[PDB]
C-alpha cells in the first residue's frame, strides 16, 4: 500500500472560526478565510513518542496525583477508540487529558472560582492507543465550571482531551462530556458546533456492563482522526 | 453489547441429554458421569451425597447435579486459574449426577478440595461449587457445599461471612461421617420453606 | 490482557424463580433472594472437555442410534455461533442437546405420551465449538410435547441445549424454537420471560440458503453467554 | 327453488394455466384460451357416493395402515366446513386426501427422497361432508418434501385433497398448508395465485381450543365451491 | 359473498389419494376405477382409450383422467338431472384411471351415451366430459369427447358450435375402431402446439 | 354427536387467585398450584331443576317482594343471550342473581351501611334460560356500595349472578356492572381480571330501543360459558 | 370462538341470592337447600359436615358451599351421563348450604355416592364433588372428597393417583363417625397453609 | 473446511430471459425451462490467470491508448470489493471492463453513432482483485448511447463488465451505472430486472472522500457472486 | 446474507472488452483468445466449431462464446478440483471466442476432455461445459456439448439422464467428423424454436 494524502477536513463537521456566541472567540479569529494547501511531507508526517518515557501512573488521575490519601469524587473510567475517517486503527498515537477536579476547580493559577482544590488531585494524565486503537485512563469525574462569557455561564462537566498521531494534518484538540448532563444543551461552546449529529459524537457514553462493582463506573467514548486514502496510479506527494 | 441467552429449565427428561446411561441410551462410547476420583488422582478420597427437598418436603427425583472445584492443593485443572502452580494432572475437577428416580439420593466420588485463594489476598475455605438443574427450576441454582471438619477456615472464609443472616450461612455445611473406613460428607439441599439452602447469583 | 470477572448477570434478562404460570415452578422455588457475591477463581474457571473422547457421530442425532434404518421425521441440519456478550467467540465449549423425537416421544422412562417411539432415533449429541465459536448438528426436528401444566398444554417443537464453557459463571441450560411455530406464543414455559425481544433470542431462524438440496432443511442459531471484563488498573481477583 | 347455472369461475382467483416459475407448466399449458360455454345438464350434475362403500377407518390416516404400530409423527386432527361461494353448505361431498409421511416421503415408486419411509402409514383417506357440509379427518403432520424445480426447491409441509360435489363444474383439486410454516412464502407452486388473500386461503389455521389433551392438536381448514344462481324467470337450463 | 377456493396442481403423486391401487397401497375395500359398466347396465358397451400430450410431443405418464355421463337414454345418474325420466339403476355414470407409468396409455370401459338435452329446447351430440389432473397443470382442463359416428348430431351439436374456429372442432372428436367384436374410440389429447385439444371453462 | 371433555378453562382470561389489591383474598388463595385433571362423567354432568318450582315473581325484583308499595329506584329490564364458547346456546340453565337496593343498600344481616333500606325490596331473583338460551328479569338498578378495602373503597353498581348449567366444569360465579359507570376503572375486585377485553365482558350495554315508553329502561348482558368438543375418534371418557 | 366470561368474587353477602332463608328472605316458595335425601331415595344416609380455615387458621363465616354427587350405584341425575343405566328418581344429587355465621359449620344430609366409571374403562372410588365461593376467593374452588372407609378403592383411584405428592392426596379423605345411629364424615378445608386441602382445575 | 455446491441462483434476483420491453430478446430467448442440475466438479471449478500475463495499464483505461494526447472525458477512478454471497472476499478474480467513450460512442465497427470517437480512448481495462476482494480502475465517464429498442431509447451512462473467480457457477457478466443519472428510471434493460433493490445493486455510488483533489472523481461499486456451502456430513460432491 | 449482482446483457458490442482483437483494438499484450492448444498439452487435438440460431432459425453474429474443460485425464486445472490427481501442466481449460461478423461461425482448438466423476461415485462422459453471451440474452447461457462417438458413456451419464424428455438429450450432442487428418465435432446451439438446445441453471 502506497499512501497518498489525508483526505480534506470538512469545515461543516467543525465550529467556525467566528462564533459571537462565544465572546473570547470575537478577537482571536482570523478575519481572512484559511488558505487550502495541496499535502507535503510536511503535512503527512508527525513525531513518535517511546512508551520508555511514560510513568505507570500517567494514565491513572486517581492515584497520579494522591499525597496524603484518594481524591474526593466519583471514581470512572474511562475508555474507547481512535479510528481514523476510514475505520482504521489508530496506533500508538499520543493522548493527553486533562480537566477540573470534583468541585469544577482547575489547578491553575489563573482559577479562582470558590469550588474546593483537592490536594489529592492533579487533573492531568496522558497515554498510547494500543494496536487496535484502544485507550483506557482512570479519573475523578470533573464538576461543571462557572465562566464569564455571558455572566452566569456554566460549562458542562468536561475532559479536555489532544491527539498527536500519524499525520500533522490529524493534529486534534477538543472536549467530551458525559451522558445526561443537563448543561450540554445550553453550552455556547458546544453550540458553536453546527450540526447536531457532531454535538452527540463528543459524549460519552455510560457503559454499566463496564462498571467494576463497589469500585468505579465506566464511560465509552470512541474518537474519529482524519485518513490517508492510498495511491494506485500517479504518486506526486513527492 | 449482546444480551446473554434466555435461561430455560432443563426440563423433566433431563437424563436423555446429560445422563444417557441413566436413560437406557448407549449412544456415546465415553460416558460423563459423578466419578470424579482417577487412579492416581491426589488427595484423600471422599463420597458426596444427599437429597434435594422441594417446598413440601418431598425429594425431587428427577433432579440433575454438578459440581466443580480444585484438586487437592487448591489448584483448579483449568487454564482460567492463575495461581502459577501446577494441577493435579489426573483430576478433572468436576462431575455430574442424577437423583435416583426411586428414592431421590444423589451422590459423587469426588476428592476434599484444598484451599483457594480468595479476593484481596484472602484465603477461601475449603467448597466444592454446586448447581442443580430440573422440571419447575427455571435458572440453574448455585450454592456452595462447605464441610464441618474445617470448622476454623469456615468461620474466615469471605463468601460465607459475606451473607448477613449468619442463622442460614450453616445451610452450606455438610456433615462428615464415617461408613466404614470411608468418609463421607451428607448434605441435602432444601429449595423452599425453613433452612432453606443459600443460592448464590455468581 | 489480564482478565477480571465476569459482567453481572442481567436478572431481568431471564424468568423469575417463580411463576405461578409455569406450576411445578411453584414448589421448586426458592423464597429468599439469591444472595450475589464478588467473584473468585472458583466461578471464573471451568473444566476442560478434550476433543478425544468424543465419537465421529456425536453430533449427528439422525445416524448415532441408527440401528436397522433412518429415524423418521424432518431432516434438518443446525448451525451457529456461541459468543459473549462482548461478541468474543467461545472456543471448544461443550454443547450438549437432547430432545424428543418426530412423534413429540422422548426415549426416557418417565414418558408415557401416546406419541410412537422411533427404535432408530435415540434424541441426544452433543460437540465442541471451534475457534470461531462455530458449533453445527444435524438431527430429526422435533414435534410438540402435549403436558400436564393445565390440562392442555402443548409445548412448542423444541430442542433442549447445555453449554459448558470457559467460566463456571457462564454454566447455562435452555431451549431454543423453530421460527414459524405457532405454539410459541400459547407457551407458559416461554412466557416466563420477562421481555419479547429475549423470547425471540430462543427462536432458530430458518437458513434457506445452506439448504442442501434433496436431502436437508437448515436452521440458523446464535447463543450469547456471559462475558469478562478486562482489568487495567488493581487486580482484586486474587 | 328452481335452479339455474353456477357461477361463473372467477379466473382472477386462480393461477394462470402458464406459470414459468413452476417449470413442469411451460410444457403442460395450453396456448389457446379456454373456451367459455354456457351450462347445460352435463355441467350442472355430478355423480353420488354412497357412504356404505366407505370402510370405518377411511378417514384415519392414522390407523386405516397401521400395521405393527403407529405412524411416527405429529398427530393432528383436521376438520372445517365445505360452502359454496353463497355460503350455503355442500352435503354428501366426496372428500379425498393424500400427502407424504413425517419425513417428507410419498409412499409412492416414482418418489426417491431419502426421507424414510413408515411402514406404519400409507397417506390417504376420504370422507363424505354431513349436512352441514363439515367433515373430519386424522392423520401425521407431513413434512415439507424437496424436489426439483429448481435445484433447492422446497414444497412446505402440504396435504392434497380433492372434491366431487353436486355440480360437475364444482370440480376441484388443490392443497392446504399449516399456519405458521416458513416454506409458504418461497413456494412456486402457492406463488401461482395471484393474490394474497387467495393465498391465505389455503392455509389450516390452528385451533388450539380443539386440541385433544395428551393426544392430537387440531386445525381448522374450510372449502368454498362454486354456487348455483337460482331462477325466478325464463329457465332456458333446458 | 365468498370466493371459491384457488386451485393448485394434482401434484406428481396424485395416485396415492385417487388410486391407491395403482400406487401399491391397499387401504380401501372398496376402489373407484376406470369401469362403469356393470352387470345389468343398459346399452352397447365400449372402450374409450387414448394418451395426453405435452408440448413436445411427448405423452404424460403422470397424468390423472375422470370422466361424467349419462346413461344410454341421456339421463345424468344425479339428483341434479330435471328430465323426470328414470336412469339406469345400474350406472354411477362416472369413473377415473391414470395413464400407464411405461406406455402412457389410458382408457375407460363405459357405455356410448345417449343424446343429452342442450339449452332453450335443443338436443346435444352424445358426448363425455372427460378432466384431467397432472403435476404440471394448475387448474383441471375440462374438455368434451364426441363421437365420429355421430356427424350428423355434432354437426347441429350447440357446444360444438360455440367453437367460432371451426377447424378446432375436430380435436373433439373421437374416432370409432372395432378390434375385435368390441367398438373402440381412440382419443388422444394434445395440451400445448399443433392440433391442440380444445379446453373449456365450464 | 357423541360429546368429548369441556375445553379447557383459559386460566389468562380469569382473575388470578392471589390478587394483593383485593385484600381479603391474601388470606383465602391457596399458596399450592390447581391440580389440572382429565374430565370423567363427574366434571361433564350437572343438576336439572324443574321449571315447576319455579314462582311467577322469581324473575321479578320489583315485585317479588313488594309488600305495601313499590320499590324506590330506577325501574330497569336486563335480558341478554348464555352461551357457550362455541357460540351453542346453553338452555334451560339455572341462572340466579341478586343485589344490594337504589341506596346501595344489601338485605343482608351484615351491612351496616347506613344506606336506607327498601321495605319493598327484597334483591334477588332467578330464572331458566330458554331454548334459546335467552333469558330476562327486572329489577331497580342498585346503587354503588362503600366498602372496606382501602378506607375510601367503592363497588360500582352491580349484579351478582350465579350459573349451573349441562356441566359442573361449567359452574360460574360472576358479577356484571353498567355501561357508563365511572366507578368500574376504579373498582380493585374488577381489576383482579387481567385483560382490559374481559373486563369489558361484564359490562351490561344499554339497548334504547328496548326501553318501554314511561316505564323501564332496559340493557343487554350476554354470558359465555366453557364447551364441550365432540369426539370423532377414540372416546375415553368413559 | 368466544372467551368465557370472566370469574368474579361471590361478595360477602352472597347469601342474599343463593340462601334467602338464611339470610332472612322469604320470597320464593320453593328453597334450593343442603338435604338431598328424598322420603324414598336410596342408599345408605349420611351426614357430611366440617369448616373452612383461611391462611390463619380462622373459619370462614361467610363461606358459601354445593356439592355434586352420584346416587347410590353411582348414576348421575343428569341427562349428561351415559352410563345406561337408570337413576334413583328421587334424588337430585346436588345441594348447596352456607357456613354457620357463628361457628363457621357446614353440613349436608345426603347418601353415600356409589362408584363411577373413570376414563379409559377405570373405576373412580366413590366421591362427591364439592365447591366453595365467598369473599376474597375470586373463583370457585374444586376440591373432592373421598371416604377413609373405601381405603382399597382409594388407593386405584385415577384422580387421587394423578396427585404425584402422595402427601397431599389424604386432604382429600373425609373420617368416618357415628354420633348415635348415624354416620358422619368430618371434611375440613383448608385454603392455605400446611396441610393445605387440595384443590382442581376441572 | 470441505466445500460443497454453490448456493442455488435465485433467479428472481435476475432478469428473466424473455422480456418484450426488451426487443431482442424476444428472438434470443428459450421457450423451454432452463434445467437445474446437481453441481459436480465440473460446477465448481474454473481456470487460474496469472498475474504476469497483465500490463502495468490494464486497468488504467485513461492511458492504455493514448496516442498524441490524453482522452477527452471527466476522468474517474472506480473500486469496490467482491464478495461471495456470505460475505467471503473474492481472491484474484478476473474482472474485465469495457465502455463507450465520453460521446456515448463505442470503439466498435457496428457503432454508427455520431457520437464523436476518441482517437485517445480504446474502452476497455482488466485486472485480478486482491486477497481482500478489492479492484480498482481509472477510466473516463461515458456519455448515454442512443439506440434502437423503441426509436428514441437510450442507456443510461454505464460501464460493461464481467467477472471469472472460482468457480463456473460464479461466472458473470452485467453493467454498473452512476448515482444521480436520470436515465436510469426509463431504461428497459435495468427494468428487466424484478426488485427495486436489485435495481440499485448496480448502482455506483459517488465517494467523495476518495476523490483526488484537481484530478479526479471517485465511485465505489460492490459485486456479490454466488457462494459455497461447507460440508460438515456426507460430501457427494464425489 | 447478501443477494447476488444481478445479471444484464452483454450487450452489442461485447468484444471491445472481451477481445479486442477482434474489434481491432490492440490495448493488451496478452490476448485471450480460442486456442486451448500449447505445445506439449497431452491429448487428441480436436476443433470444435458450429453457430448460434434466434428464434427465426438466423445465425447470431454478435454472440460470445466460452468453455471450461478438464484435460485428457479427466482432471480440472482448477484448484478447486479435488481429485488429487496431476493435472496437465500446459492446459488453461478455458478459451473464447466470437461469432464470425458475416458468416456467424465460431471455433474452439482444443483436446478431447477425459471422463470426470460424477456424484456419489458415478462417472460423467466425457464433455465441454460452454455458456453464451449476447445482445438480448439476459444471463449467459449455460450448456453441454457431449460427443457422439462416447455412445456408450453418455446413455450412462448422470446429467444427460437428469433430463426427463429423452428427446432433448441428443441436442447435447455434437458430431464428430474428419475434414482432412484432423478430427472436427460440429455443435449448433438453437436458442429457440424447434430442436432447441437444452441449457442448465448450474
Ligand atoms: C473549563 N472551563
Ligand atoms: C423435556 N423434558
Ligand atoms: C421440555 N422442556
Ligand atoms: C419437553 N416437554
Ligand atoms: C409433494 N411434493
Ligand atoms: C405431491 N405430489
Ligand atoms: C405436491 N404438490
Ligand atoms: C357488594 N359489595
Ligand atoms: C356483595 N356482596
Ligand atoms: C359485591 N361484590
Ligand atoms: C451500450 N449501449
Ligand atoms: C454496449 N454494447
Ligand atoms: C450496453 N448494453
Ligand atoms: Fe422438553
Ligand atoms: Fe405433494
Ligand atoms: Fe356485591
Ligand atoms: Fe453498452
Amino acid at each position: 500500500i502506497i499512501w497518498g494524502a489525508y483526505a480534506q477536513r470538512n469545515t461543516e463537521d467543525h465550529p467556525p472560526a467566528y462564533a459571537p456566541g462565544y465572546k473570547t472567540s470575537v478577537l482571536r479569529s482570523p478575519k481572512n478565510a484559511l488558505i487550502s494547501i495541496a499535502e507535503t511531507l510536511s503535512e503527512v508526517t508527525a513525531p513518535h513518542f517511546s512508551a520508555d518515557k511514560f510513568g505507570p501512573k500517567d494514565n491513572d488521575l486517581i492515584l497520579n496525583y494522591a499525597k496524603d490519601g484518594l481524591p474526593i469524587g466519583e471514581r470512572v473510567i474511562v475508555h474507547g477508540y481512535v479510528r481514523d475517517q476510514f475505520g482504521r486503527p489508530v496506533k500508538n498515537a499520543l493522548v493527553e487529558v486533562w480537566q477540573a477536579n470534583a468541585s469544577g476547580r482547575y489547578r491553575h493559577p489563573n482559577d479562582q472560582y470558590i469550588g474546593a482544590m483537592d490536594p489529592n488531585f492533579g487533573g492531568c494524565g496522558r497515554m498510547l492507543t494500543d494496536d487496535n486503537g484502544y485507550y483506557v485512563f482512570r479519573t475523578i469525574k470533573p464538576g461543571p465550571y462557572p465562566w464569564r462569557n455571558r455572566i452566569n455561564e456554566w460549562r458542562p462537566a468536561h475532559i479536555h482531551f489532544s491527539l498527536i498521531a500519524d499525520g500533522w494534518a490529524q493534529r486534534l484538540i477538543s472536549q467530551f462530556y458525559f451522558e445526561g448532563d443537563t448543561l450540554i444543551d445550553s453550552c455556547p461552546i458546544l453550540k458553536t458546533i453546527p450540526s447536531e449529529q457532531q454535538r452527540r459524537a463528543l459524549i460519552a457514553l455510560e457503559d454499566k456492563s463496564n462498571f467494576i462493582e463497589a469500585d468505579s463506573r465506566c464511560y465509552r467514548f470512541d474518537i474519529t482522526l482524519r485518513g490517508r486514502r492510498a495511491t494506485y496510479f500517479e504518486n506526486d506527494l513527492t | 453489547e449482546l444480551k446473554e441467552t434466555p435461561s430455560q429449565t432443563g426440563g423433566p427428561y433431563v437424563h436423555i441429554g446429560l445422563l444417557p446411561k441413566q436413560a437406557n441410551i448407549e449412544v456415546f462410547e465415553h460416558n460423563l458421569d459423578n466419578n470424579l476420583v482417577q487412579d492416581n488422582t491426589q488427595g484423600q478420597r471422599i463420597r458426596l451425597e444427599g437429597q434435594v427437598f422441594d417446598g413440601l418436603g418431598l425429594p425431587l427425583r428427577d433432579v440433575l447435579i454438578e459440581i466443580w472445584q480444585a484438586d487437592t492443593n487448591g489448584v483448579y485443572p483449568s487454564q482460567a486459574d492463575t495461581q502459577g502452580k501446577q494441577v493435579d494432572p489426573n483430576f478433572l475437577g468436576w462431575g455430574r449426577t442424577g437423583a435416583d428416580f426411586g428414592t431421590g439420593f444423589w451422590s459423587f466420588n469426588t476428592i476434599k478440595p484444598g484451599a483457594v485463594p480468595g479476593r484481596k489476598g484472602s484465603t477461601q475455605a475449603p467448597h466444592i461449587s454446586l448447581i442443580i438443574f430440573a422440571r419447575g427450576i427455571n435458572i440453574g441454582l448455585h450454592t456452595r457445599v462447605y464441610f464441618d471438619d474445617e470448622a476454623e477456615a469456615n468461620a474466615k472464609d469471605p463468601v460465607l461471612n459475606s451473607i448477613e443472616w449468619a442463622t442460614r450461612r450453616q445451610t452450606l455445611v455438610a456433615k462428615r461421617e464415617e461408613r466404614d473406613g470411608e468418609v463421607v460428607y451428607r448434605f441435602d439441599i432444601r429449595i423452599q420453606g425453613e433452612n432453606e439452602t443459600v443460592f448464590f447469583d455468581i
